C-alpha cells in the first residue's frame, strides 16, 4: 500500500538526491527560512517532501495530528464548514473544499493563528480563487515572525505573480523509471509478491507516467487479481474508467453518427455520475484519440483543435457534458 | 534601540534589508526623487499619485522622503499610513481620513527642528489605490482639496486607470519606470558586493533580464542563488544556468522545442510534449519564452511572424482562464509546426 | 395643471386595460361582493394600486371614507402599527350592506418587516369576517408564506402593445392632440410594457414639441436613437455605418449600453433581412454586450461587432 | 375534450414549445413562424427548461443528417447559453434578452416536415444532479475518515484521485474471488491487510437484515464504495455475488480480531 | 480666499450668465422663474456639463444672496433614507421660510443613489406639498430613478458642452489669468474633454504649472501632451510608423522603447492607435475589418491580463496582417 511504506524524514527519501540535499540545506536553518511552494507533476511526492522537512525543523510529533471543525459566517446566514488538520508544530488547510468563499476561510483563520514559528500548509494552491490569492497576498507579509506558508500546487499557471515573487519557488521533477522500479522492487519484497520477472516492475512505470502514487496503486490492483503472485504478461489493470474511455474511442472511430452520439452521451452520463472530472476526462479522450493509428495529421490537428477550444469552454462553463458532447459531436464530424 | 534594528536588518531578508532608507538609495527613479529634493527644502509638497509596475520602489520612495522629511521622531506622529490591509470604503475616508486632515499638526521637538526641515503639513500615503472603490475615492476630492494646508495625500497605485479622473488631475502624476539591467546593474552590483556574492560576468545583468522590470524579484533571486552558492560550499561562482533554472525558465530545452516544432510530425510532437509536461514547468513561462523566441530571432519571415504572434496571443488568452496547460501548449506547438 | 396619468387615472374597473382574466376577476367580485383576503404583485406600472383603488370604491360605494384603511410605504408600517391602528381598525364596529367587509390596502407591501408581517397573521384571521385585506406589491417572495397562504395570488404581467395604443389612442382622443403611427410606436416601443411611462412621456412631448412624431419622441426622450440604430446596421458600406455610429450616436453623449441594447432590439424586431443572418447579428450583438457587461464598453467594441455583422453580411 | 379556455387564457407547456421548435409547417412562411415562435418563447419566462427540453430531445429528432455537424454548431450556441446562465447570477439580468435566441437556433437547424409526432421528455438533470450530490457526500465522508485515520494519507489524496485511482483499486481488491487461492496461509495474509485496508478507510461491513424471510441477510460496505464505483450494470451483477462470499470471510476476520 | 481653491472650484458659476454650453434649458429656466410658473426639475446629463453650477445659480437668483438658508440641499453625503424623507423632507415642505415669504426649493443632487423606497415615500410628498415647495433631482443615470418618480418632474438632458463654448470659457480663464494658449494648443485641449469642463480646468491649471516660467510663454500643443498624459501623438505616430513600414524586429524594439521610457500602458497605445487608423481612407473593407476584430479581442484579452510582451506583438501582427490585405 502507498500509506504502509511512505519515508517519515529527509534521510528516507529514495529518489531525487539532489531534491533532498537542498531540502537538508533549507532546513540546516530553520528560523530564517521564508515560505515555500512546492510545484510539479502531480504524484511525485511534494506533499510527503514537505511533512519530511517539517520532522528536520521540528520534533518527530509532526505526524502526530488531528482533525477538527472550525465554522464561519459568511455575508449571509450561510455557514461554512471547513475541517483543519492540525499539529502541535504546523496546521494544513485546504481551500479546494469549498466555493467562491476561500478569502473569507483564508483571511480569518490565517489572522487567528498569526521552533518559534507555526507552519502553515496550503494543499491544492490552484483552487485559490484571486481574490483569496490578493487576501493572502499581504497575510503573507505582514505576519512573517510567526507564519510560515508551505504551499503544495501541481502548476504555477493559476498562481498570481505577487505570491509567487512572495515565496520561495521548489520544483519536484517526477522520479524516474529506474527510481520507480526500485522503489516497487523494495515493496513487492516487502509485501511478498512474487514476480517471474523482474521486467513488470518497468513496464507499470512506462504505465504511471512517473506518477509514483499511481504506480503503487495500480501494482497492488494488479496484485490481487494475480492473487499476490505477478506474471510475465500480467494484464495493466488500467483504472476501469480508462478502459470506458478506450471502448469510447473505439466507438467513436469505428462509428461517426448520431445513433452513436447518443450512445457516447450516455457512457460521458454514466462516467460523470461516478465522481470522474469532466477536465481529466477530455484529456484523456482526446490524448487516446490522439493514439488512433487510423487518422492522420490532418485529423490529429482538427482534434487538438477542438479539444482546446471545448476546454476552454468547460473551464468558463458549470454543465460539463453540454461541452463533452458538443466536444465528441465536432470530432464526429471532423472524422 | 539602534544596535537591535541593526541586528534585526541583517536578520532580515535582502528585499527588506536592502530597503531604500534615504533618498539617495533609488537608483533608477531619478526625475521623481530630483523633484522630492527640490522640495525637501522648499515647504509645497503637493498632492502625489506614484503609479507603475511592482518593485520599482513607490513604497520606498515615499518611504524615504517621509523619513528625510519628519525624523524618526515625527515618523510615527505626522503620518497616516492606510494600506489595502485595511477597511477604506466611504465610512473609513469620511470619518478617520477626514478627522485626521481637519486635526492640526502636531508639534516638533527641540531636536526635530535643528537637522529636519519639519514641514507645517502631515501627509497621509494610501497604498495600492487600485482597491479603492471610485465613491470612496471621490469622496477623498473635496478632503483633500480644502485641507491642503494642513495634510497632503500621496497616493500608490500599480494601474492608474483603477483611480478616478478627478483625484488623477488633482494629484501630480508620477511615473516609476521599469527597473531593467541598464538602469538597476549598479544597485544589484552592490548588492552583490555589500553581500560577497561571487558571480560570474553576464549574471546580474541577467537577473534583470528574468526581472523583465522588477528589483524586487532580482534581488530574491540574487539572494536565492547566493543560498544556493554557499550550501554547496564549492567556492566557484554563480553561473547563469542556475540562475536560470530557478528562476522557473533552461535554453536547450526551448532549442529541443524548436528543433521538435521545425522538424517533426505530430507523432513526434506529441511525444515530446509528453515527456516535457512530466518535468514541471508553467505553460505560461513556455509561451512566453517561446515568443521571445520566435519574435526575437532574425530568421523568420515576416507573413510566419504575424501567425506566430496571434498564435501566441490565442494560448496565451486560453490559458488566462484555467485551461489544462498540457492540452493547450500541444494544440500551440501543433499550430505553430503546420506553419 | 395635473399629469394625465393622474387625471386620466381609471376610477371605474372597466377602464383598465391591463391583464383582462384578473380585472374580470374583480369586477364580478365587486359585482357579489365578498372580496376575500389578496396580493397583487407584478411590475411597476401596470395597473396595480388603480385596480385595488378601484375595486375599494366600487365595492364600498360611499363607506370608502369610513371603511377602507390606507396605509402606504410613505407612513410607519411596523409592529407597533399593526399591533395598535391595524387592530383597532379591524375591531371597530361599522354597519355595511350585507355583501361588503372593510378593506385594508397596503400598499408596498413587500417592504414591510417581518415583526409586522408575521403580527399581521392572526390580526387578519380573527377579522376575516368583517376585515379584509388587499397587499400590492412588486414582488411577491418579500411576503412570508403564511401570509400568502390565506390569501389569493393575483400575479400581473406585462402590457401587450395593443393595450398601450388603445389606451394611447384613447387618451388622445380624450386630450385632441396631433399624433402619427410612427410617433406612437416609438412612445410604445421606449415605454416596454410600462403604461404609466408610456403616458409620461406621451405627455412630456405634447408639452414640449406639441405633435407626437417619432424623431420628438427619440429628441425629448433622447436615448439611443433606434431608428439611427437601425440605419446604422442596415448600412451597406462599412465606412457610412461607422460614421453614422461615430457621429448621431457616440459624439451625441448615447451610452454603449444604450447602443448594443437598442442594437439587439433593433436586430430582433427587424424584417429586411433573412432569419439566419439575424441570428448571426444577434450572436455578433450579444457577444459585445457580454463584453461591455465585463466592463470593456467602448467604442472599440461596437466598431468590431458591426465589422462581423458585415462580414456576415458579406456572405 | 377541454382546450377551448385553455386556448383563451393559458400560455404554451415548454413541452409544446420544444415540439414546436422542431416543427416546420410547409404551408406558412419561415420568418411568421420564427417571430410566433420568438414571442412564445419569451412569453413563457423559462427559456432554460425548454433549451434542456431540446437537449434531450435533438438526438432522437429527425433532421437530414451530412455529416452530424448541425450538432457541432449547436454545442457551440449551448455552451454561449451556458456562459450567459452563469453570468445571469453575477450581473444584473439585462442579459436575459438574448436567452429566447438560442432555443430558435434549434429550430433553424433542426426543425424538419418529417416530425409530426410528439417526443415525449423527462428530466436526467435533476436526477443525475442528486445522484451527483449523492456521491459527493459520501465521498467527502470518506476523505473526512481518511483524515482521522491516516495522518499522511489524507495530505496526497484529492477528491478527484480518491475518485478515479484509489476506490476503484480498493473495490477490486475487495471483490477479488479469493476462493481461486488453494494456498490457505497466503488466503491469511492477504484478508489480514484487506482488514488493515478497511480499517484505514473507516469501512464498516453491514449486516443488512433487510432480507424478507430469504435466509441470505446480504452483507454491504458504508459507506457503500459500489454506488460511486461501479458504472457498469454488468459489471454491478458479477460483483455482487463475489462479493457476498468474501464479505462473509471478512466479517469472520473482523470478529476474529475483536 | 478664491485664490486658494482650485480652478474648478474657484471658476464654479455664481449667476446664471456664466453657464455655457446649455442654452435651451437655461433660457427655459429664466423664463420659467420670470413669469412664475417653476415646475419640478430633473436635471439629467453626464459629469462636469453645469448642473449643479446651474441649479446654483437658480436658487441664487431665486433667493438672493442668502440661498444657503432658504433652500434645503440634499446629496449623497448626507443620510438620504427614508426616514431622512419623512422627518427632513416632510417637515420642509409642510412648513414655510424663516427669512423671507414664497415657495420653498429642495435640492436632491445626485438622487441616483437613493433607496427605492425612499424615492417610493418621496413621491407622494412631491405630489402633495406642491403649492408651497418645489423638487430638483439632479442625476446622470435615469436608470436608478423610478418610473413614477421619473414622470413627476420635467426632465431637461445637459447636452456635452459645445466647441464655442468651452472656447469661450477658455477664455474667460486666459483673461483672468496671466496665461496665453496656441490655436492648435485650444483645439488639441477641447479634443481631449469629451464637454467636461472639469477636465479642461484641471489641465488648464496643471499645464500652467508646467510652464517653469513667469508666464511671458505661450501654452503650445507639447505643453498639453506632455503634462495631460497619455502616450503623446508624437510617440504614437513614431510606433505606428516603425509598425506599418520598419522590420518586425524594429518594430518590436521601437514598441518596447516607447512603452518603457515613459511607462506608457498598451492599452492606451492601442486606443490611439484606433483613434489615428480611423482618420486613414483605405481599400476594401476587408482590412478593417480584420483590424477591428483583432485589435478588440487584443483589448478585450488585455482587460483580464496575461503577458504585455505577448501582447504587444500581437498588436504589431494584427496590424502588419490586417495591412497587407491592401495591396
Ligand atoms: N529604485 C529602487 N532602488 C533600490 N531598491 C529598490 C528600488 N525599487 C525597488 N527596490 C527594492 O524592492 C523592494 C520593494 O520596494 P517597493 O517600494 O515595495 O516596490 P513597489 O513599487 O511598492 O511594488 P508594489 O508594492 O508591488 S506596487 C525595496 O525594499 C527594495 O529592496
Ligand atoms: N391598465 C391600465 N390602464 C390605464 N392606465 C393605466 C393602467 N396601468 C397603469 N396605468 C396608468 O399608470 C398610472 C400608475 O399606475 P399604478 O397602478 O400606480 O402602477 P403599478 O402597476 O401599481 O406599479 P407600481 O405602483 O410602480 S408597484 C395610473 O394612474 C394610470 O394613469
Ligand atoms: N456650462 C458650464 N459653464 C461653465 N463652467 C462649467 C460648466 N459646466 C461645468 N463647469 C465647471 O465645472 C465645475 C463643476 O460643475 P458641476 O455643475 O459641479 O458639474 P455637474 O454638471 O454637476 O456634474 P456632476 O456634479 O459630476 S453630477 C463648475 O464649478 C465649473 O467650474
Ligand atoms: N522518498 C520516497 N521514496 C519512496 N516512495 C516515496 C517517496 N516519497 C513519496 N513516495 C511515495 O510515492 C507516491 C507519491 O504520491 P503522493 O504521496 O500522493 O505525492 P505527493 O506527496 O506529491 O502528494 C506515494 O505512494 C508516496 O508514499
Ligand atoms: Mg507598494
Ligand atoms: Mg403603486
Ligand atoms: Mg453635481
Amino acid at each position: 500500500w502507498v500509506d504502509k511504506y511512505r519515508p517519515k524524514s529527509l534521510n528516507a527519501l529514495s529518489h531525487n538526491e539532489e531534491l533532498t540535499n537542498f531540502l537538508k540545506s533549507l532546513s540546516d536553518q530553520p528560523r530564517d527560512l521564508p515560505h515555500l511552494l512546492l510545484y510539479g507533476p502531480n504524484g511525485t511526492g511534494k506533499k510527503t517532501r514537505c511533512m519530511a522537512l517539517l520532522e528536520s525543523i521540528f520534533g518527530p510529533g509532526v505526524y502526530r495530528l488531528k482533525i477538527d471543525v472550525r465554522q464561519f459566517v459568511t455575508a449571509s446566514n450561510r455557514k461554512l464548514e471547513l475541517n483543519v488538520v492540525s499539529s502541535p508544530y504546523h496546521l494544513e488547510i485546504t481551500p479546494s473544499d469549498m466555493g467562491n468563499n476561500d478569502r473569507i476561510v483564508i483571511q480569518e483563520l490565517l489572522k487567528e493563528v498569526a521552533h518559534r514559528y507555526k507552519c502553515v500548509i496550503i494543499n491544492e494552491a490552484n483552487s485559490l480563487t484571486k481574490d483569496a490569492q490578493a487576501a493572502l497576498r499581504r497575510t503573507m507579509e505582514k505576519y512573517s515572525k510567526n507564519i510560515r506558508l508551505i504551499m503544495v500546487c501541481d502548476s504555477m499557471s493559476p498562481i498570481i505573480a505577487p505570491i509567487k515573487s512572495r515565496c520561495l519557488l521548489i520544483r519536484c521533477p517526477a522520479p524516474s523509471d529506474s527510481e520507480i522500479s526500485t522503489i516497487l522492487s523494495d515493496v513487492v519484497t516487502n509485501e511478498r509478491i512474487q514476480l517471474e520477472t523482474k521486467d513488470i516492475l518497468k513496464r507499470i512505470a512506462q504505465a504511471s507516467n512517473g506518477n509514483l502514487r499511481v504506480s503503487l496503486l495500480m501494482l497492488e490492483s494488479m496484485a490481487l487479481n494475480n492473487e499476490l503472485a505477478l506474471k510475465s504478461s500480467s494484464p495493466i489493470i488500467k483504472p476501469d474508467w480508462i478502459i470506458v474511455i478506450h471502448k469510447l474511442t473505439r466507438k467513436i472511430v469505428k462509428e461517426r453518427s448520431v445513433n452513436s452520439l447518443i450512445e457516447c452521451r450516455a457512457v460521458l452520463y454514466d462516467l460523470l455520475a461516478h465522481c470522474i472530472p469532466a477536465n481529466i476526462i477530455l484529456k484523456e479522450l482526446t490524448f487516446s484519440l490522439l493514439d488512433v493509428e487510423t487518422l492522420n495529421t490532418t485529423n490529429k490537428s482538427s482534434i487538438i483543435e477542438y479539444s482546446s477550444v471545448f476546454d476552454e469552454r468547460l473551464s468558463l462553463g458549470n454543465k460539463a457534458i453540454f461541452h463533452l458532447e458538443g466536444f465528441i459531436a465536432k470530432v464526429m464530424c471532423c472524422l | 534601540s539602534k544596535l537591535a534594528a541593526e541586528q534585526s536588518l541583517a536578520q532580515q531578508p535582502w528585499v527588506e534589508k536592502y530597503r531604500p532608507k534615504n533618498l539617495d538609495e533609488v537608483t533608477a527613479q531619478d526625475h521623481a526623487v530630483t523633484v522630492l529634493k527640490k522640495t525637501l527644502k522648499s515647504a509645497n509638497l503637493p498632492h502625489m499619485l506614484f503609479y507603475g509596475p511592482p518593485g520599482t520602489g513607490k513604497t520606498s520612495t515615499i518611504l524615504a522622503l517621509t523619513k528625510e522629511l519628519y525624523g524618526p521622531d515625527l515618523m510615527k506622529s505626522r503620518i497616516l499610513e492606510l494600506n489595502a490591509s485595511d477597511e477604506r470604503g466611504i465610512s473609513i475616508v469620511r470619518e478617520k481620513v477626514k478627522n485626521f486632515a481637519r486635526l492640526t499638526v502636531s508639534k516638533p521637538s527641540k531636536h526635530d527642528l535643528e537637522n529636519y526641515p519639519c514641514p507645517p503639513y502631515k501627509i497621509i500615503i494610501l497604498d495600492e489605490a487600485d482597491s479603492m472603490t471610485a465613491d470612496a475615492q471621490s469622496a477623498l476630492r473635496r478632503t483633500m482639496e480644502t485641507y491642503s494646508g494642513v495634510t497632503r495625500f500621496c497616493l500608490i497605485c500599480n494601474y492608474v486607470t483603477r483611480i478616478i479622473d478627478p483625484l488623477a488631475s488633482r494629484c501630480s502624476k508620477f511615473r516609476f519606470k521599469a527597473l531593467d539591467a541598464s538602469n538597476a546593474i549598479d544597485r544589484l552590483r552592490f548588492i552583490s558586493e555589500q553581500e560577497n556574492v561571487k558571480c560570474d560576468d553576464g549574471v546580474l545583468e541577467r537577473i534583470l533580464d528574468i526581472s523583465a522590470g522588477d528589483l524586487r524579484r532580482g534581488i530574491t533571486l540574487l539572494q536565492s542563488a547566493s543560498k544556493g552558492a554557499q550550501y554547496l560550499g564549492d567556492g566557484k561562482n554563480i553561473t547563469s544556468t542556475q540562475v536560470e533554472e530557478l528562476a522557473g525558465v533552461p535554453h536547450d530545452i526551448l532549442i529541443e522545442i524548436v528543433e521538435k516544432v521545425k522538424s517533426g510530425d505530430f507523432d513526434e510532437i506529441k511525444k515530446y510534449v509528453n515527456t516535457f509536461m512530466k518535468s514541471g514547468w508553467s505553460a505560461a513561462s513556455v509561451v512566453n519564452q517561446l515568443h521571445e523566441y520566435y519574435i526575437t530571432n532574425d530568421n523568420f519571415d515576416t507573413n510566419f511572424k504575424n501567425q506566430i504572434s496571434w498564435l501566441l496571443f490565442t494560448t496565451d488568452s486560453r490559458l488566462n482562464n484555467g485551461t489544462n496547460e498540457h492540452i493547450q501548449l500541444l494544440n500551440l506547438l501543433v499550430k505553430i509546426s503546420q506553419l | 395643471q395635473l399629469p394625465w396619468v393622474e387625471k386620466y387615472r381609471p376610477q371605474v374597473l372597466s377602464d383598465i386595460v391591463g391583464n383582462k382574466e384578473t380585472i374580470d376577476r374583480l369586477q364580478q367580485i365587486a359585482k357579489d361582493g365578498n372580496m376575500p383576503h389578496m396580493i397583487i404583485s407584478g411590475m411597476p406600472g401596470i395597473g396595480k394600486t388603480t385596480s385595488v383603488h378601484c375595486l375599494a370604491h366600487e365595492l364600498l360605494g360611499r363607506s370608502y371614507a369610513d371603511g377602507v384603511l390606507e396605509l402606504n410605504a410613505s407612513d410607519d408600517r411596523g409592529i407597533d402599527v399593526v399591533r395598535n391602528q391595524i387592530k383597532h381598525f379591524a375591531q371597530k364596529k361599522l354597519h355595511l350592506p350585507p355583501g361588503k367587509h372593510k378593506i385594508v390596502i397596503l400598499d408596498e407591501a413587500d417592504s414591510m418587516t417581518a415583526g409586522a408581517q408575521q403580527a399581521l397573521r392572526r390580526t387578519m384571521e380573527l377579522y376575516s369576517n368583517s376585515t379584509r385585506f388587499a397587499f400590492a406589491c412588486n414582488q411577491s417572495n418579500k411576503i412570508i408564506e403564511p401570509l400568502q397562504s390565506r390569501c389569493a395570488i393575483l400575479r400581473y404581467s406585462k402590457l401587450s402593445d395593443e393595450d398601450v395604443l388603445k389606451r394611447l389612442l384613447q387618451i388622445i382622443k380624450l386630450e385632441d392632440v396631433k399624433y402619427t403611427n410612427d410617433g406612437l410606436e416609438a412612445i410604445i416601443f421606449t415605454a416596454e410594457g410600462d403604461m404609466r411611462q408610456a403616458i409620461n412621456n406621451l405627455q412630456s412631448t405634447v408639452a414640449g414639441h406639441g405633435l407626437v412624431n417619432a424623431d420628438n419622441v427619440f429628441k425629448i426622450v433622447d436615448s439611443p436613437h433606434p431608428l439611427i440604430v437601425k440605419k446604422m446596421l442596415l448600412a451597406s458600406n462599412l465606412e457610412d455605418s461607422i460614421q453614422i455610429l461615430r457621429t448621431d450616436l457616440w459624439k451625441k453623449g448615447y451610452s454603449s449600453i444604450d447602443i448594443v441594447t437598442t442594437s439587439f432590439r433593433v436586430t430582433k424586431n427587424l424584417a429586411q433581412v433573412k432569419e439566419s443572418v439575424r441570428l448571426e447579428m444577434i450572436k455578433e450583438i450579444g457577444l459585445t454586450h457580454m463584453r461591455i457587461l465585463e466592463g470593456v464598453g467602448t467604442y472599440l467594441q461596437l466598431a468590431s461587432m458591426l465589422a462581423k455583422i458585415h462580414k456576415l453580411n458579406n456572405k | 375534450n377541454t382546450w377551448a379556455s385553455s386556448n383563451k387564457d393559458s400560455p404554451i407547456s415548454w413541452f409544446k414549445i420544444v415540439n414546436q421548435l422542431f416543427r416546420k409547417d410547409p404551408h406558412r412562411d419561415i420568418k411568421e413562424q420564427f417571430y410566433e415562435l420568438l414571442n412564445q418563447v419569451e412569453l413563457n419566462g423559462n427559456s432554460d427548461r425548454i433549451l434542456q427540453g431540446c437537449f434531450n430531445i435533438f438526438p432522437y429528432v429527425k433532421y437530414s443528417d451530412n455529416g452530424i455537424r448541425k450538432p457541432a454548431n449547436i454545442s457551440d450556441w449551448l455552451f454561449f447559453h451556458d456562459l450567459m446562465y452563469q453570468s445571469m447570477y453575477a450581473h444584473n439580468g439585462e442579459l436575459l434578452r438574448y436567452s429566447a435566441l438560442v432555443p430558435l437556433v434549434f429550430f433553424q437547424t433542426f426543425g424538419d416536415i418529417a416530425n409530426k409526432d410528439d417526443i415525449r421528455m423527462k428530466n436526467s438533470e435533476y436526477e443525475q444532479r442528486e445522484l451527483k450530490r449523492a456521491n459527493s457526500d459520501i465521498v467527502s465522508l470518506i476523505m473526512r475518515h481518511i483524515s482521522v485515520q491516516s495522518p499522511l494519507m489524507a495530505s496526497f489524496t484529492d477528491r478527484k484521485s480518491l475518485i478515479f485511482e484509489i476506490l476503484p483499486y480498493l473495490d477490486s481488491m475487495i471483490s477479488s474471488d479469493f476462493n481461486k487461492i488453494r494456498n490457505l496461509k497466503l488466503k491469511q495474509a492477504i484478508m489480514e491487510e484487506l482488514v488493515q485496508l478497511l480499517k484505514s478507510f473507516q469501512l464498516n461491513l453491514i449486516q443488512n437484515r433487510s432480507e424478507g424471510f430469504d435466509v441470505r441477510g446480504g452483507l454491504t460496505i458504508d459507506p457503500p464504495i459500489d454506488e460511486v464505483v461501479l458504472l457498469n450494470p454488468k459489471h454491478i451483477n458479477e460483483v455482487q455475488h463475489k462479493r457476498a462470499n468474501n464479505l462473509s470471510s471478512l466479517l469472520a476476520k473482523i470478529e476474529e480480531n475483536r | 480666499s478664491k485664490e486658494n481653491l482650485p480652478w474648478v472650484e474657484k471658476y464654479r458659476p455664481e449667476t446664471l450668465d456664466e453657464v455655457y454650453g446649455q442654452n435651451e434649458v437655461i433660457t427655459t429656466v429664466r423664463k420659467f422663474v420670470d413669469e412664475g410658473k417653476l415646475p419640478h426639475l430633473l436635471f439629467y446629463g453626464p459629469p462636469g456639463t453645469g448642473k449643479t453650477s446651474t441649479i446654483v445659480a437658480l436658487a441664487r437668483e431665486i433667493y438672493g444672496k442668502n440661498y444657503s438658508n432658504m433652500v434645503l440641499e440634499l446629496n449623497a453625503s448626507d443620510d438620504r433614507g427614508i426616514d431622512v424623507v419623512r422627518n427632513q423632507i416632510k417637515d420642509f415642505a409642510s412648513t414655510r421660510q424663516i427669512f423671507s415669504k414664497g415657495f420653498k426649493l429642495i435640492i436632491l443632487d445626485e438622487a441616483d443613489a437613493m433607496t427605492n423606497a425612499a424615492q417610493n415615500a418621496l413621491r407622494r410628498v412631491i405630489e402633495r406639498y406642491t403649492k408651497n415647495t418645489r423638487f430638483c433631482v439632479l442625476a446622470n443615470y435615469a436608470h436608478k430613478l423610478t418610473p413614477a418618480l421619473l414622470s413627476r418632474c420635467t426632465r431637461f438632458r445637459f447636452q456635452p458642452l459645445p466647441q464655442e463654448a468651452i472656447e469661450r470659457r477658455i477664455a474667460n480663464v486666459l483673461v483672468h489669468e496671466k496665461l496665453k494658449l496656441s490655436p492648435n494648443a485650444e483645439k488639441a485641449l477641447i479634443e481631449l474633454s469629451n464637454g467636461d469642463m472639469r477636465r479642461v480646468l484641471n489641465v488648464l491649471q496643471s499645464c500652467k504649472a508646467t510652464l517653469d516660467n513667469p508666464d511671458e510663454d505661450e501654452i503650445s500643443d507639447d505643453v498639453i501632451y506632455e503634462c495631460c498624459g497619455a502616450p503623446r501623438p508624437s510617440d504614437l505616430k513614431a510606433v505606428l510608423k516603425s509598425i506599418l513600414e520598419d522590420d518586425w524586429g524594429t518594430a518590436h524594439y521601437t514598441l518596447n522603447k516607447v512603452r518603457s521610457a515613459k511607462g506608457l500602458a498598451l492599452i492606451d497605445l492601442i486606443e490611439g492607435i484606433v483613434k489615428i487608423l480611423e482618420d486613414y481612407e483605405l481599400q476594401n473593407e476587408e482590412t478593417r475589418v480584420h483590424l477591428l476584430t483583432k485589435l478588440a479581442d487584443i483589448e478585450y484579452s488585455i482587460s483580464k491580463g496575461g503577458n504585455d510582451q505577448i501582447q504587444g506583438s500581437a498588436v504589431i501582427g494584427a496590424i502588419k496582417a490586417s495591412f497587407e490585405n491592401e495591396t
